[PDB]
């Protein structure tokens, strides 16, 4: 029988983020 | 020279090692991109890269960090952003 | 007014950079946001992950792939825009 | 070593890291890192086998059963599994 | 995006085919182990298995596969290996 | 008959750049 198989890297998880510089 | 955490998704160690070094490189250069470079070839070797860091009075960013690699804060009256990604 | 500081990237994308930072200064007022357009715009056009500082004043260190690095000004106003990760 | 995933058996389990190990000591290219694991596998154990290397990639494959392993050699993914 | 053939060993009907199903699959899919599942099971499918697929931008491999069954291009960033063994 | 590939992805060159703003 042949098997599937689903595989991949390790996965960095990312974030996205605002700054803004005060007056 | 008052350190004001504005935001951060960073570990304390590497906040507070943030803070510090930042503390030497404001000590040693007085033009914002040699401040920034300081900081960033720093964590780079401290904590692997790729770092990127914006030094200013005056700007607004938008940008993507991996997770606990993140802080952006003031030393007196400059703004520091620091943050890795790639 | 365009001026190109200096600038990695093709001309295609950099006319790109430009119109659609061109869209965002006369949208929006406050430079987070004006930011956060540019590199969202940039995401989906030209895949992730783009990075982008809006400002008058700052100095910056950063590292990006090659081919996808720009810096320029609209008026009075600085642009960094750069793709890394 | 680090195994990810496996349906294999120790023995060969053992042998694909081996073989991995002694990859990395020969090649820094992940081209010829995966080139070395697979003609080594093709010759110990019979064709078909194919071998990926790198750190970031996703895949789906169909493997014969008791052959296939996924695991990380320091910073590196391996991916080694027969079929045909 | 734009569709780079770096390496093929396929017919021009089918290598456009594996472009087609890989421009739907990135439609579709953000995760690199998802997109490669699409193209994957799509072509075991249409043209009979066994396929096998590889997606991501860093990786690489040494395969064997049937004659005139191996495609290996770029959508966009994303570099795509596919094969038939 | 099976034919044997040896591909491998292209390498992402990074570049390291300073910016400075102008003086107002």
């Amino acid at each position: 029988f042949m098997q599937h198989a689903n595989v991949a890297t390790d996965q960095v998880v990312m974030k996205s983020v605002e700054c803004q510089t005060e007056p | 020279r008052k350190a004001v955490i504005k935001n951060a998704d960073m570990s304390d160690d590497m906040q507070q090692d943030a803070i510090d070094c930042a503390t030497q490189a404001l000590e040693k250069y007085n033009i914002e991109k040699d401040i920034a470079a300081y900081i960033k070839k720093e964590f780079d070797k401290k904590y692997n890269p790729t770092w990127h860091c914006i030094v200013g009075r005056n700007f607004g960013s938008y940008v993507t960090h991996e997770t606990k690699h993140f802080i952006y804060f003031y030393l007196g009256q400059v703004a520091i952003l620091l943050f890795k990604s790639g």
